[PDB]
């Protein structure tokens, strides 16, 4: 993902999640800062792991 | 799923729902509760191993 | 994997201190938690507190009354109580796990959990 | 089965048969020679878990 | 895993001596053999050697000509060769497992497996 505006608005308002954990930075201090890119790795596995 | 390595000839049978989380299960088998007892997939078109 | 201190009858107003002991976590990567147990109900969250200690949220019947805090040259982070109502009076459970998450409220987002404090 | 663990961030889609033995499998599929890409059960009827 | 030595070109009639080191595993509850390759045709067992080395058994087509032993206080066996015929020169691979089998000729009852000597 790159070049468009990193917009979390719908991560949070979507009480659907079963999991959002978040390494190294805050769950919600991540609009201020910004990077580079943003990857987006999409997956299916099952709940035991 | 199992809490602690099996002692040696030693066999459990119990079926109790485990708990992988935090929340103790109480035998509803849920969001983070499994049941140990795992089936098999054998059918004659497997692979050798 | 978690050991915990405090706890205790208190006056009923006065102050307490309790504290969670990581033994085998190194702490400083590690995001904790404090969480209440009332028989005969389900588990209740109150405290929440980050890496460090820069960010940190509190629930709703408990906020402006409790102080968290956190240090890692022992392993171990402090939570301190100030009104201690006669409505509080539960069980501590002391939580952790590797990061923070946005349902910081949910108890299926802490995977490590400690002892118990006196009820 | 994998001779190694993954480095971090890459993906291996490789298909080559396993040889968990001694014995070179150079793509046969038998004993001791096992096809690494399991497939998941999923149906409906599964626990939450 | 396993490293062995030995190995080279013979006068056709000398003898060689041939070594597996175990650098990894305790190997005095280990269980080793030979095991022959030979480009174009499949894997070939030769030789066999027991705990200690009091149960030893040997190829029909090799049988009375060559010598195995071990000693466990270098983590180390030794097969030495008396004939060294022109038709075995071949490739040489060191094999161990934990226990010792009934069908001891098959490869696929030799988990561990070393390197290779010179063809």
């Amino acid at each position: 993902i790159s070049n468009c505006v990193a917009d979390y608005s719908v991560l949070y308002n979507s009480a659907s999640f079963s999991t959002f954990k978040c390494y190294g930075v805050s769950p919600t201090k991540l609009n201020d800062l910004c990077f580079f890119n943003v990857y987006a790795d999409s997956f299916v596995i099952r709940g035991d792991e | 799923f199992r809490k602690s390595n099996l002692k040696p000839f030693e066999r459990d049978i119990s079926t109790e729902i485990y708990q992988a989380g935090s929340t103790p299960c109480n035998g509803v088998e849920g969001f983070n509760c499994y049941f140990p007892l795992q089936s098999y997939g054998f059918q004659p078109t497997n692979g050798v191993g | 994997q978690l050991v915990e201190s405090g706890g205790g009858l208190v006056e009923a107003g006065g102050s307490l201190r309790l504290s969670c002991v990581a033994s085998g976590l190194t702490f400083s990567d590690y995001t904790m938690a404090w969480f209440r147990q009332v028989p005969g109900q389900e588990r209740e969250f109150v405290s929440h507190i980050g890496w460090g200690g820069s960010e940190t949220y509190y629930a709703d019947s408990v906020k402006g009354r409790f102080t968290i805090s956190r240090d890692n040259a022992k392993n171990a982070m402090y939570l301190q109580m100030n009104e201690l109502k006669p409505d509080d009076t539960a069980v501590y459970y002391c939580a952790a796990d590797r990061g923070s998450s946005f349902y910081y409220v949910r108890e299926s987002e802490y995977t490590f959990w400690g002892q118990g404090v006196t009820v």
